[PDB]
């Protein structure tokens, strides 16, 4: 299905710190 | 004739009984009246307009469209149909208007349709075609729409297109077309949005664009274009937008883009540009987005920024290796809802005028080098959903004005250096999903206030210095997925409101002083994936963290939980890591570990089991560590073991482990450590253990071990450390053992039965630290290599029968190193006599 022809930029979203598991 | 073809392809596109175009059967015979058709309003009949589209028909498309030579208006969109596109559709001259879009139509763009040249509006993507797009449509000059977007069309943009002088909206984004775009398209003067987003257009911009005065809408992202972006773009004074985010561009940002009076948004990000960011652009009233992360610009933001900006919205300018300071000018773009200058190299403190922003959303400093204070002037973005501060150098108290923000969803204030108590307030962010303050140096309890945060899915404390107990309002926050307030000073016991996250998925509490019994609630956490408990002071059973399946990692290690290990454990076949080490558990290994295809690494070290391994962990084919030292097991090595191809290390030490070592361990040939010392094990040792050629270290003490020493044992040439004290052994020791040049930590046979010369190669170990042969029954004397060698530390050779003058190498060695040998006289002892 059609996309938008000129969509407004995002932001990026960014992460949360983790690596311990 | 066309009362005919109107039931002929209702054939074509139904072929089944229930007709949602019902009404067109010869029992109503005049067709004008039907669903979907439109019929002259002249009164001569025949048909003009079909109008057919959200009918859900799920047919074909027919040649007998083509008869009608007086339809104007042809609608089949949003249908399911299927099948290619008709030819036929030639001999229409008449049509104005073909709507084929959102089907699932097939085949490639019949060449035939460049004879339609009445045509005004084309629309037939959001289908599956996959053809070239034809040469052929240049002819259609009365075109103002052309949509091909979203199928799978190829080749390059036909540059004799150009042709089409008065088209107003050209769509072709979502495809595969490739090659240049065409320089032709400059005289398309019309034209007024232009997208080929999405597609492979592989050469550069072509400069001819400056022609088309009209243009609105540029959009050619997400593609593979190279070269300079031309200047001569600053002359498409209409445009509004552009976006040429995601290709390979190269150069210097054009200072002409300010001269688009009308932009609303400029997006360059992604690509490989460079320089400065154009002063002019500060100077550009009406711009609401600029962006233009991720390009390898260079320089900072000077004092001319907000100049002009009144307008703007939305700036972006993360991952450009920017410098310097933040600008107290930037307070000037006072309609600014986002501001992104993360991912950069800023330095200095947060500009107190920047809370003069009241209009923003969303701040991003993340990733800098920003020093200084949170100021306390934050409660004025009283807008701010998204506060995101992580990886700086900021310090001092966390304003408790924070708690103003009644509209915060996320706050990311991790691996900085705040300090002090976190808010007793923090509960009036109502709105916040997630926090994360990881790293900092933050003191004092928990605010209970955070138990009216509802919608919060993430809480992320871990590496503070975090006192007192856990705070039961936080079962009430039913939504969270993470919680982690491990590495802090936490006291108290787990409170049984945590039985009511009933959707946590991760647990983690390790390096703490918690306490107590486990909340028999925690049995309703059945989602749980990931739970660390490790180094704290709970007790109690740990039968409640065992009401989920699906575990990937559960760690405990170094508490005091006791009774039996659960066999619900084995209801998580993903669980790759199971450590239980250093605990009160009792009873016997559970079989149902067998289950657990995924399982890697056990350790259950330092408990209270009994019983033996149980046969069903050779279905865990991807051990690679076991770890059972200091519990009660019994019985034989089990020889299953050697099906364990990955095993690379296995502990078994200070166990009840009663007879020889099977033939089948030796299979495992990836082991690196073997270490079954301390138990009770017996018989010889075997002249498989060689086909261990991996092995690092090899630790039998304290066993009661039996006969002479393999000759084979020369084949482990990574071995660095062997044990085999406190045994029987009663062979010599081989003159082979000089090949195991990799000994470093020991080699230590004490108090075993050896006999004999100690061999010269010995000597040989250049890099062996410490070497123990007291408590045994050798004899002769001492070859002296053994005095010299380079890396030795230490040497006691006491309690043999050796004798003679001790070759003067062995000076400096002390008489301790030589005692109990009757018959020895030498440097450090007494004058032979
Ligand atoms: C800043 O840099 C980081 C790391 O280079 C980027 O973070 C990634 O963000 C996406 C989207 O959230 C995640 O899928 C990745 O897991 C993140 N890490 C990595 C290593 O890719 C981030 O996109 C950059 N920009 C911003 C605004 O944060
Ligand atoms: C842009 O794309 C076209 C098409 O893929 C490439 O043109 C090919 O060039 C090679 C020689 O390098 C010829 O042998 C082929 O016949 C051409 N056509 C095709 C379809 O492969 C062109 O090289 C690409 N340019 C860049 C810079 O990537
Ligand atoms: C902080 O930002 C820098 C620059 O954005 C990151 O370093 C690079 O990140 C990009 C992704 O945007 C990677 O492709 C590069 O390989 C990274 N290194 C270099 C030398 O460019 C860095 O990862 C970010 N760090 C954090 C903690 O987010
Ligand atoms: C057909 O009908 C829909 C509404 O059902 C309308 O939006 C559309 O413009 C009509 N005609 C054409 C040619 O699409
Ligand atoms: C069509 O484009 C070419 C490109 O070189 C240009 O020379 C020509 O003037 C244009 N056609 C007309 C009628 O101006
Ligand atoms: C470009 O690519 C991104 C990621 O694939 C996509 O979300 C976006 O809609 C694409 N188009 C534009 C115009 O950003
Ligand atoms: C800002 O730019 C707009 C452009 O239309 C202009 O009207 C306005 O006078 C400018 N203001 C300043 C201070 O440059
Ligand atoms: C924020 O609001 C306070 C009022 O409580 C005001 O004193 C302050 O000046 C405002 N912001 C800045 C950046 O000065
Ligand atoms: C926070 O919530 C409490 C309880 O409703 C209220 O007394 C207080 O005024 C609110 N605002 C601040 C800034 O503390
Ligand atoms: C557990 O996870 C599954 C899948 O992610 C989800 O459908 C289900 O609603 C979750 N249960 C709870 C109680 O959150
Ligand atoms: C904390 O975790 C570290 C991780 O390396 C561990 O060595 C230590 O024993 C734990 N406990 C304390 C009190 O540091
Ligand atoms: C478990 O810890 C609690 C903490 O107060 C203590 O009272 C209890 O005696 C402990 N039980 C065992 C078996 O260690
Ligand atoms: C010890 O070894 C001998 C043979 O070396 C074997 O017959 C015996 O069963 C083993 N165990 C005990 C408890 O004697
Ligand atoms: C082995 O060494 C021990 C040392 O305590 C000794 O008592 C025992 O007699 C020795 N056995 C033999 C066969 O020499
Ligand atoms: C060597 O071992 C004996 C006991 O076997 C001990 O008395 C002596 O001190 C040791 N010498 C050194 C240097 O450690």
């Amino acid at each position: 299905d059609y996309g938008h022809s000129s969509p407004k930029p995002k932001l990026v979203r960014p992460p949360f710190k983790l690596i311990p598991n | 004739l066309q009362t005919l073809l109107e039931v002929k392809k209702s054939l074509v596109t139904n072929p089944q009984e229930d007709d949602p175009l019902r009404q067109w059967n010869s029992d109503n015979i005049n067709y004008c009246s039907w669903t979907g058709v439109t019929c002259d309003n002249t009164g001569l009949f025949r048909v003009i307009a079909l109008n057919l589209t959200g009918l859900g028909l799920t047919g074909s498309i027919s040649p007998w469209f083509g008869r009608f030579d007086n339809l104007i208006h042809l609608d089949l969109s949003s249908n399911n149909l299927v099948g290619p596109i008709p030819t036929a559709l030639s001999n229409l001259t008449s049509l104005e208007s073909l709507f084929l879009f959102s089907n699932q139509l097939t085949g490639e763009i019949p060449s035939q349709l460049g004879s339609l040249v009445n045509i005004r509006s084309l629309r037939i993507g959001d289908n599956e075609l996959v053809g070239d797009i034809p040469e052929t449509l240049g002819n259609l000059v009365n075109l103002q729409m052309l949509a091909l977007a979203s199928c799978r069309l190829t080749g390059p943009i036909p540059s004799q297109l150009g042709r089409l002088v008065r088209v107003q909206s050209l769509i072709l984004q979502d495809n595969y077309l490739e090659g240049p775009i065409p320089a032709e398209l400059g005289n398309c003067s019309d034209l007024t949005v232009f997208t080929a987003a999405e597609n492979m257009l592989n050469g550069t911009i072509p400069a001819e664009l400056g022609r088309l005065e009209n243009l609105e809408i540029l959009n050619l992202a997400n593609n593979s274009l190279t070269g300079e972006i031309p200047s001569q773009l600053g002359e498409m004074s209409q445009l509004q937008y552009l976006s040429l985010m995601a290709n390979q561009l190269q150069g210097l940002i054009p200072k002409s883009l300010a001269d688009l009076g009308n932009l609303q948004t400029l997006d360059l990000s992604a690509n490989n540009l460079t320089g400065e960011i154009p002063e002019e652009f500060w100077n550009m009233s009406q711009l609401l987005d600029l962006v233009l992360a991720n390009n390898h610009l260079s320089g900072s933001l000077p004092k001319s920024i907000c100049s002009n900006n009144t307008n703007l919205e939305q700036l972006v300018l993360s991952g450009t290796q920017l410098s310097g300071e933040i600008p107290v000018e930037l307070s000037k773009c006072q309609s600014l809802k986002q501001l992104d200058l993360s991912n950069n190299s800023l330095a200095g403190s947060i500009p107190e005028a920047l809370f003069e922003l009241v209009e923003l959303t969303d701040l991003y400093l993340h990733n800098n080098t920003l020093e200084g204070t949170l100021s306390p002037s934050i409660s004025n973005l009283t807008n701010l959903q998204w506060l995101v501060l992580y990886h700086n150098n900021l310090e001092g108290k966390l304003p408790k004005e924070i708690s103003a923000l009644r509209k915060l969803e996320v706050l990311f204030l991790y691996e900085n250096r705040f300090s002090g108590e976190i808010p007793q307030e923090i509960g009036n962010c109502t709105s916040l999903k997630m926090i994360d303050m990881f790293g900092n140096h933050f003191e004092g309890e928990i605010p209970p206030s955070i138990g009216r945060l509802k919608e919060l899915n993430l809480l992320h404390l871990r590496q503070n210095e975090l006192v007192g107990g856990l705070p039961a309002s936080l079962g009430n926050c039913h939504q969270l997925n993470i919680l982690d307030l491990a590495d802090n000073q936490l006291s108290g016991s787990i409170p049984s409101s945590f039985g009511f996250l009933k959707g946590l998925e991760q647990l983690m509490l390790y390096n703490n002083s918690l306490q107590g019994n486990l909340p028999d609630s925690l049995i309703s956490l059945r989602n749980l994936t990931r739970i660390n408990l490790s180094h704290n002071r709970l007790n109690g059973t740990i039968h409640p963290l065992c009401g989920s399946s699906s575990y990937l990692s559960f760690d405990v290690t170094n508490n005091g939980f006791e009774d039996e290990i659960p066999l619900e454990l084995g209801n998580s076949q993903n669980l790759d890591r199971l450590r239980l080490g250093k605990n009160q558990l009792t009873g016997k290994i559970p079989w149902t570990l067998g289950k657990i295809r995924e399982l890697s690494l056990l350790d259950m070290s330092s408990n209270a089991l009994t019983g033996t391994i149980p046969l069903q962990l050779v279905l865990c084919k991807k051990l690679t560590h076991i770890d059972l030292n200091n519990n009660f097991l019994s019985g034989p090595i089990p020889p299953w073991l050697g099906k364990l191809s990955q095993l690379g290390e296995l502990k078994l030490s200070s166990n009840q482990f009663v007879e020889s070592l099977p033939t089948e361990l030796f299979n495992c040939t990836k082991l690196l450590v073997l270490s079954l010392d301390g138990n009770s094990l017996n018989g010889s040792i075997p002249q498989e253990i060689g086909n261990l050629g991996a092995l690092n270290v090899l630790n039998l003490d304290k066993n009661q071990f039996s006969g002479s020493l393999p000759q084979a044992m020369g084949k482990l040439s990574k071995l660095y450390e062997l044990r085999l004290s406190r045994n029987s052994l009663t062979g010599e020791i081989p003159v082979e053992i000089g090949q195991l040049q990799d000994l470093q930590s020991a080699l230590d046979l004490s108090y075993n039965n050896f006999t004999g010369d100690i061999p010269s190669t010995i000597g040989t170990l250049s890099k062996l630290e410490t070497l123990d042969l007291s408590h045994n029954q050798l004899t002769g004397e001492v070859p002296g290599s053994v005095g010299d060698m380079k890396s030795l530390g230490y040497l006691n050779v006491s309690f043999n029968n050796l004798g003679g003058k001790l070759k003067k190498q062995f000076s400096r060695w002390p008489a301790d190193s030589f005692l109990g040998n009757t018959g020895l006289c030498g440097s450090p002892l007494s004058r032979c006599n």
